[PDB]
C-alpha cells in the first residue's frame, strides 16, 4: 500500500476542466461541457475552485465565467452547495494570498452572482467589520464587491436588500461604539456612505 | 505590493541615508545605481554626458533582445 | 462643462501637456536627420 | 478595370460638354458659409513653411 | 431527431452535423 | 562497440548531418557538450529502468 | 493589404498578448514529448529539444542575383521549404498503418 | 516571445575565474 | 506633374482602384500632408465631431457614442411623447464631385495660395493603365497622401451646412476653450436644438434627433404636407435592420415611419445634389418612441441595438457580447 | 438554435452543433478566450489612466 | 422652429451595353 | 561550432579547420582528415557567403 | 536527498514500513525534457551533498518564491533556473578550492 504524495491524481483533472474552459467561446456553451461530463458530488466541489482560479489568471474581469456559474448553478442544488460553500473558502482561508489585483476580479465575480440572486446574500453573512477581525485584502474584498453590487441595484434597490437580510456583524446596530464608528467611517471611505444614513442615528444617540 | 495593499485600502485614509548620512531633497537626476546626492548638493547638472548615454545603449542592448525574435520572419 | 459618457483614453488635457514637452525636450535632442546633417560636416571629428 | 475606365472617360466628357453641377448661386452660399465659420472661431491660416523653420 | 435544428444536411457543411440538446439552457 | 559506432561512423554521422541540412536545424549553445556524457545519454531511452540507492 | 488598419501599434502599443495561447494548445496535443514522437527528432541525434532552431529565411534573400534571373527563378515559389515541413513530420505522414495504400521502395534504399 | 528562453538567453554557463579565485581564497 | 498609373486590387465583391504616384512626388506630398496635418491639429481647425480621429481606435469610437447616447438628458423617457431618431447616410460621390474651381477658393481661404496651387494642380493628371489614358478634370484623387486633409475639410463645408452655423458653433465649443468630443457647456445648450449629437466618419453621417408631440408633429406635417402619402406605404421603401429578429428589430409604425421619412427629408433638403448625393436607400433611420423600445444602429462594423433597461420588462443576467451602459451621474446601469 | 423561431424571437440557445471534428475529447483552445473583451479594456483604461493621474 | 431655419440651404431604352443604365449601376457597385 | 545557429560561429568554426590541417598531417591522422572533409562537403551547400567561402578554404587545404 | 526538507519530513515521521511516492520533478517536464530535468536534478544534489546548508541558501534566498503543497523544489521560473543553475554551478568549485587548496585557475576546462 502506497501513499501519494504526488498531485498527478489530481493534476489530471485540473487539465480536464482547464481545457474544456479554454475552449469553447460564451459561457453557455462551456457549461455545456462541465455538465456532460457527470462530474460526481466530490469533485463537484473543487471544480468551482479550478474556474474560479482560472478566473484570477484572467487579467481582467469577464462575463464568460459569471454565466459559465449561472447556467450551472440553476442546473441542479448540488451546485447550490457548490459556490456557496467555495464563497466561503474563498473569503475565510484564501484571501490571505492574493495581490490587490485579483481581488478586483472576485469583487466582480461575486458581484454578479449575488445581485442577481443566484447566491444569495445570506451567504454574505460571514463578512465581519472590525479592526480586531479582518484581513486588509478581506477589506479590499468587500470594498469591490459593493462598487459592483451597488452599480446593477443603484443603492436605493440595495438598501431594499440589506434590509430585508438582518446582516449582524456587517451592519451592528446594538452597541459597540467603536465597531459602528469602525462600520460607518468604512461605508463613508468607498463612496456609498448612506448605507450608514441609519446607523449614524445610533452613536448620536449613544454618544 | 505592500504599498498597493496599504494604499488600495479604506483604513489608511483615516490616519535619509543608509548610513544615516544627510540626504539631499529635492529630485535628483537619475542615475545607474540610484544613489541620492548629499544633502549638500548645489543642484546645477554637471556631467560630461556619459550617464545619460549609458540608458541610450542600456535601452538599445535591451531593446534588440526584444527586436530579434519580433522581427523574425521566414 | 458637463462630459457625456466619461474617459476611457487619457484625460484630454494630459495629452496637450505631454504634446508640450516633445516641444521642450526635443529642441534639445538633436533628431536622426538632424545629427546626420551635422555628422556631415567634419567638424564632429575634432 | 478597362469598363471602369471607359466610364470615368465617359463621365469626365460629358462635364466638359453640360458643365459643372454646381451652379454659381449654391457655390457662393457655400463660400458664404465657410468664412462666416472661420470668422467665429478666428483661425489663423496655415504659412507657407519658411526657410528655417523648427520642425 | 430533427425537430427544426441541425442543418438542411451536411455537405456544404465542413461539419459533421452532429446535433445535440443542450444541457445548461433549459430552466 | 555499438554504443562507439553510433557516434563514430563517418557514413552515419553523414546521415545526422545531411538530415539536419534537409531539416535545416540548428542547435543554439555549442556548450551541451560541457554537459554530461555518452553513457548517461543512454538512461532516457524509452524502455523502463530505476534506480536504487542503499546509502540511507 | 495591411490587415490592421485601425491601430499604429507606435501610437497605441500592442492591444492584444497571444503568449499563453501557445502554452495551453502545447499542453492540449499531450505536451512536448507527444508531439515529438511525430517527428524525426531522434534522427537529428540532438538531446534534447529545447533548443531547437529552425533557420529563418529572412535573412539572405536580397544578394541571391539582381538582373539574371528568370522568369521561374524569380517568380516561382521555392520548394525548400515544403520540403523541410515534410521531413519533419514525415514519421506520421508516412506511416504503414494507412487505411488503403501501396507499398513501394525506392531503388537502393530500404525505405517504404 | 520565443517559447524558450533557452534561445533567447544567449549563453548558459560561462566561468568566471575572476570570483572563484577570490571566494575561494 | 507626372502621369499616375492605376491597378484595381480585387476584393471579390468590390474592386479597388489604387493610385500609384512617382517617388520624387511622393516625397513631397508625404512632406507636406504631414505638416498640414500638424498645423491644422496645431491650430484646432477640424471641430471634435469630424472623426477618424487621432484619439480614439474605431471601436472606442463606437463604444462612445453609445455612452453618450445614453447620458443625455431624458432621452429614454418616453412619459409625455417624446422620441428618438438616428441618420446613418453615407454622403455619395463626395471624392468624386469636387470641383477645383470650388477648391481653389475654399483652400485659398485657409492656406497660403501657393500650397492651394499646388494642391489644386496636383489633381490634375494624366492617369494611365497599359494603353488607356485620360485627363483627371473633375473629381479628387484619393491616392495623394494629402487628398486625406482634402476630403474631411471638405467634409467640414458639407457639415456646417447640415448642422447650420449655431449648431456647430454649440457642439464646437468656443474657440478659447473648446469643447471635446462629447460635451456641452450647460444641459441648456443641448436642450436648445433638437440635434443632440452629431459625427462624421469619413463619408458616412450619424445624427441623433430628440423631438416631442409638437416638433414631431411638425415635421411629419410637412413631410404628409409636401410628399401626401394617402395609401399608407411609407413603410415599404423603409429599410432597416436584418440582421436582428423581427421583434427586437424596428417596429414599423405610421408615426414613426413618417418620423423617419421626415427628418431624412428635412436633411436631404439642406446639402445640395451637386455637392453630393444623399439618398434614402442609402440611409437607415431608426425611432426610439412609445412604440419602439429598441434604438439601433450601425457605427464602424459592429451593429448595436439600445434596450433602455426601463423597458426590458425582464432583466436576465448576461452574455459576453452585450454592454452595459452606465450613468456616469449616478453610475447605475440603465441600458 | 431553431432556424424557424429566430427570425422572431431571439429563442436563445437551445442547441449545439459540433463545429470541426475533434477526435474524441481532445479539445484545442480557441483564441476568443485569449483576447479581453473591449468592455473590460475600456473599463480597465478608465482606472488605469485615473490612476496614472493621480499619482502624478 | 428656430432649428429648421438656421441652415443656409433650407428648403427611355438607349440601344448600347456600356452607356446602357444596367451598366453604371453595374461599375457603380463592383467598383466601389 | 559547424552546428551552430549563428553565421559567425560557423566561420570561425570553418576557418580554423584551415590552420589545424598541416598539424593534423603530421601528426599523421588520415582516418581523422576524411571526418573533416565529409563533413564540411555536407555544409558546402550553405546559403552564408562569408561561411560557405571559408568551408572551401578549409576544403582547399 | 534526505536533506531536502519535505522528504526528511516525511522518512522522520512515519512510524510505519510504507512506501511514499513522489515526483522529483515538481512540474519541470512541461518546459524541459527528462534528459536536461535529470540534469538539473544531479546539479541540485550535488550542491546539497557538499555544502548542504550554503546551498540551501541559495535555494530559499527570495521567500517570494514559494514551495507549492505539491512539489519539492521551490516553484522558478525558466530564466531563474538558469541563474541557479549557475550557482549551485559555483559551490561545487568553490568547495573543490577550499577542500584540496587549488586556485582554480589553474585547471583546464575539461578538469572544470
Amino acid at each position: 500500500q502506497i501513499y501519494d504524495m504526488t498531485s498527478t491524481n489530481d493534476v489530471e483533472f485540473k487539465k480536464k476542466i482547464y481545457l474544456v474552459l479554454k475552449s469553447s467561446l460564451s459561457g453557455d456553451e462551456a457549461a455545456h461541457k462541465l455538465l456532460k461530463l457527470k462530474i460526481a458530488n466530490n469533485l463537484k466541489k473543487s471544480v468551482v475552485d479550478i474556474i474560479i482560479k482560472s478566473s484570477l489568471q484572467e487579467s481582467t474581469f469577464s462575463k464568460f465565467y459569471s454565466i459559465l456559474s449561472e447556467r450551472m448553478i440553476t442546473f441542479h442544488r448540488s451546485w447550490q452547495t457548490a459556490y456557496n460553500e467555495t464563497f466561503e473558502q474563498n473569503y475565510t482561508q484564501d484571501i490571505e494570498d492574493y495581490e490587490t489585483d485579483q481581488l478586483r476580479i472576485l469583487g466582480k465575480f461575486w458581484g454578479h452572482l449575488i445581485s442577481y440572486e443566484f447566491l444569495p446574500m445570506d451567504c454574505l453573512k460571514i463578512i465581519k467589520l472590525t479592526e480586531e477581525e479582518s484581513c486588509p485584502q478581506g477589506r479590499i474584498f468587500i470594498k469591490f464587491l459593493f462598487q459592483e453590487l451597488v452599480n446593477e441595484l443603484g443603492l436605493d434597490e440595495l438598501q431594499l436588500r440589506l434590509n430585508s437580510s438582518k446582516l449582524d456583524g456587517m451592519f451592528p446596530l446594538e452597541g459597540d461604539a467603536e465597531h459602528i464608528r469602525y462600520s460607518i467611517n468604512f461605508f463613508t471611505a468607498i463612496g456609498l456612505g448612506l448605507l450608514t444614513e441609519d446607523m449614524r442615528s445610533r452613536l448620536t444617540i449613544i454618544q | 505590493t505592500a504599498s498597493s495593499l496599504t494604499i488600495e485600502d479604506p483604513a489608511i485614509t483615516f490616519t535619509t541615508s543608509l548610513l544615516g548620512r544627510k540626504l539631499y531633497d529635492k529630485p535628483a537626476p537619475e542615475n545607474r545605481f540610484a544613489i541620492m546626492p548629499g544633502s549638500r548638493w548645489d543642484g546645477v547638472h554637471r556631467s560630461n554626458g556619459f550617464e545619460e548615454k549609458w540608458f541610450a545603449k542600456q535601452n538599445e542592448i535591451n531593446e534588440k533582445k526584444v527586436q530579434s525574435y519580433t522581427l523574425q520572419e521566414d | 462643462s458637463h462630459q457625456l459618457g466619461g474617459q476611457y483614453s487619457i484625460p484630454q488635457d494630459l495629452r496637450e501637456n505631454l504634446q508640450k514637452e516633445a516641444a521642450r525636450i526635443g529642441e534639445n535632442e538633436k533628431d536622426v536627420l538632424q545629427e546626420k546633417m551635422e555628422t556631415r560636416t567634419v567638424q564632429n571629428r575634432e | 478595370t478597362r469598363l471602369w475606365i471607359k466610364n470615368e472617360q465617359e463621365r469626365q466628357r460629358q462635364i466638359q460638354k453640360n458643365g459643372p453641377e454646381i451652379t454659381p448661386e449654391e457655390a457662393t452660399t457655400i463660400f458664404s458659409v465657410m468664412v462666416e465659420w472661420l470668422e467665429s472661431r478666428s483661425f489663423s491660416p496655415i504659412p507657407f513653411p519658411p526657410l528655417t523653420y523648427k520642425n | 431527431s430533427y425537430n427544426g435544428i441541425g442543418l438542411k444536411s451536411a455537405k456544404g457543411s465542413s461539419t459533421s452535423g452532429h446535433v445535440q440538446r443542450s444541457l445548461a439552457s433549459n430552466n | 562497440s555499438m554504443r562507439t559506432i553510433m557516434k563514430a561512423n563517418p557514413a552515419l554521422y553523414v546521415l545526422r548531418e545531411r538530415i539536419r541540412k534537409g531539416l535545416q536545424i540548428y542547435q543554439s549553445s555549442v556548450q551541451e557538450p560541457f554537459l554530461n556524457s555518452s553513457n548517461y545519454a543512454e538512461l532516457f531511452n524509452n524502455d523502463i529502468k530505476l534506480f536504487v540507492d542503499d546509502t540511507n | 493589404n495591411s490587415p490592421f488598419w485601425w491601430t499604429n501599434s507606435h501610437h497605441d502599443g500592442k492591444l492584444w498578448n497571444l503568449n499563453a495561447y501557445r502554452t495551453d494548445v502545447i499542453q492540449a496535443l499531450g505536451g512536448i514529448e507527444t508531439i515529438l514522437e511525430h517527428t524525426l527528432f531522434k534522427g537529428t541525434g540532438f538531446n534534447s529539444w529545447e533548443g531547437l532552431f529552425w533557420e529563418k529565411a529572412s535573412g539572405f534573400e536580397d544578394s541571391m542575383q539582381f538582373k539574371k534571373l528568370t522568369h521561374a527563378q524569380r517568380t516561382g515559389l521555392s520548394q525548400i521549404p515544403n520540403r523541410r515541413f515534410t521531413l519533419w513530420w514525415s514519421p506520421t505522414i508516412n506511416r504503414a498503418n494507412v487505411y488503403v495504400g501501396f507499398l513501394v521502395q525506392l531503388d537502393l534504399t530500404g525505405i517504404f | 516571445n520565443p517559447l524558450f528562453v533557452q534561445q533567447d538567453i544567449e549563453s548558459i554557463y560561462k566561468t568566471n575565474y575572476e570570483k572563484l579565485d577570490e571566494a575561494v581564497n | 506633374f507626372k502621369p499616375v498609373d492605376i491597378t484595381m486590387m480585387e476584393n471579390y465583391q468590390n474592386i479597388s482602384p489604387v493610385y500609384s504616384v512617382d517617388p520624387l512626388e511622393k516625397i513631397t506630398d508625404a512632406y507636406l500632408d504631414q505638416y498640414l496635418w500638424y498645423e491644422a491639429d496645431q491650430r484646432k481647425l477640424f471641430p471634435n465631431w469630424i472623426k477618424p480621429s487621432d484619439s480614439e481606435i474605431p471601436p472606442l469610437l463606437v463604444y462612445k457614442w453609445t455612452q453618450g447616447i445614453n447620458n443625455l438628458s431624458e432621452i429614454w423617457d418616453v412619459s409625455r411623447g417624446q422620441s428618438a431618431v438616428l441618420l446613418e447616410t453615407t454622403l455619395g460621390e463626395m471624392a468624386e464631385k469636387i470641383d477645383f474651381t470650388l477648391l481653389n477658393r475654399l483652400l485659398r481661404l485657409i492656406v497660403d495660395p501657393n500650397i492651394a496651387d499646388y494642391i489644386t494642380a496636383k489633381n490634375n493628371v494624366v492617369i494611365n493603365f497599359k494603353d488607356m489614358s485620360h485627363v483627371n478634370k473633375y473629381g479628387l484623387i484619393r491616392g495623394l497622401k494629402f487628398a486625406s486633409f482634402i476630403f474631411q475639410y471638405y467634409g467640414l463645408v458639407i457639415d456646417l451646412l447640415l448642422l447650420g452655423q449655431e449648431r456647430a458653433t454649440d457642439l464646437a465649443g468656443p474657440a478659447n476653450n473648446p469643447n471635446e468630443f462629447m460635451q456641452f457647456k450647460s444641459k441648456e445648450v443641448e436642450k436648445a436644438h433638437p440635434i443632440r449629437l452629431y459625427t462624421r466618419y469619413l463619408d458616412r453621417i450619424y445624427m441623433l434627433f430628440h423631438f416631442e408631440e409638437d416638433e414631431g408633429e411638425e415635421l411629419t406635417d410637412e413631410y404628409l404636407a409636401e410628399n401626401p402619402d394617402p395609401n399608407f406605404e411609407n413603410s415599404i421603401g423603409y429599410n432597416n435592420r436584418k440582421c436582428w429578429p423581427k421583434d427586437s428589430r424596428m417596429r414599423l409604425i405610421r408615426q414613426d415611419v413618417n418620423l423617419g421619412r421626415a427628418v431624412f427629408w428635412e436633411i436631404q433638403s439642406r446639402v445640395p445634389t451637386s455637392l453630393t448625393s444623399i439618398k434614402w436607400e442609402n440611409a437607415f433611420v431608426s425611432v426610439y418612441s412609445k412604440n419602439n423600445p429598441n434604438l439601433l444602429f450601425s457605427m464602424c462594423g459592429f451593429e448595436v441595438r439600445i434596450l433602455p433597461r426601463q423597458r426590458m420588462e425582464e432583466v436576465v443576467s448576461n452574455d459576453e457580447g452585450v454592454w452595459d451602459l452606465v450613468d456616469e451621474r449616478t453610475k447605475q446601469r440603465t441600458a | 438554435s431553431d432556424l424557424s423561431w429566430s427570425k422572431q424571437t431571439d429563442t436563445g440557445i437551445t442547441h449545439f452543433r459540433a463545429g470541426m471534428t475533434h477526435e474524441d475529447e481532445k479539445l484545442i483552445p480557441t483564441i476568443f478566450r485569449y483576447i479581453t473583451t473591449w468592455e473590460n479594456e475600456f473599463l480597465d483604461s478608465q482606472r488605469v489612466w485615473a490612476e496614472y493621474a493621480t499619482k502624478r | 422652429r428656430s432649428w429648421r431655419k438656421g441652415t443656409a440651404f433650407g428648403r427611355g431604352y438607349i440601344n448600347d451595353m456600356t452607356k446602357s443604365e444596367y451598366h453604371q449601376e453595374f461599375l457603380h457597385k463592383h467598383v466601389r | 561550432h559547424l552546428k551552430h545557429k549563428t553565421p559567425l560561429v560557423r566561420q570561425h568554426a570553418a576557418d580554423l579547420c584551415a590552420i589545424l590541417i598541416p598539424v593534423i598531417k603530421n601528426c599523421h591522422e588520415f582516418e581523422m582528415l576524411n571526418k573533416l572533409n565529409i563533413i564540411l562537403y555536407e555544409s558546402l551547400g550553405e546559403v552564408y557567403p562569408e561561411v560557405l567561402g571559408s568551408i572551401i578554404n578549409a576544403m582547399y587545404c | 536527498a534526505m536533506s531536502i526538507d519535505k522528504l526528511s519530513d516525511v522518512v522522520m515521521k512515519a512510524t510505519e514500513p510504507q512506501m511514499v511516492l513522489f515526483n522529483i520533478y515538481d512540474d519541470w517536464l512541461d518546459r524541459i525534457s527528462s534528459y536536461t530535468a535529470f540534469s538539473r536534478l544531479t546539479l541540485l544534489l550535488r550542491a546539497l551533498k557538499t555544502n548542504e546548508e550554503s546551498a540551501k541558501m541559495i535555494l530559499l534566498s527570495d521567500p517570494t518564491i514559494t514551495i507549492k503543497s505539491y512539489h519539492l523544489w521551490p516553484s522558478f521560473t525558466d530564466e531563474q533556473w538558469i541563474t541557479i543553475e549557475s550557482q549551485m554551478r559555483d559551490l561545487i568549485l568553490t568547495e573543490y578550492g577550499r577542500k584540496y587548496n587549488v586556485n582554480i585557475s589553474a585547471l583546464t576546462q575539461t578538469e572544470i
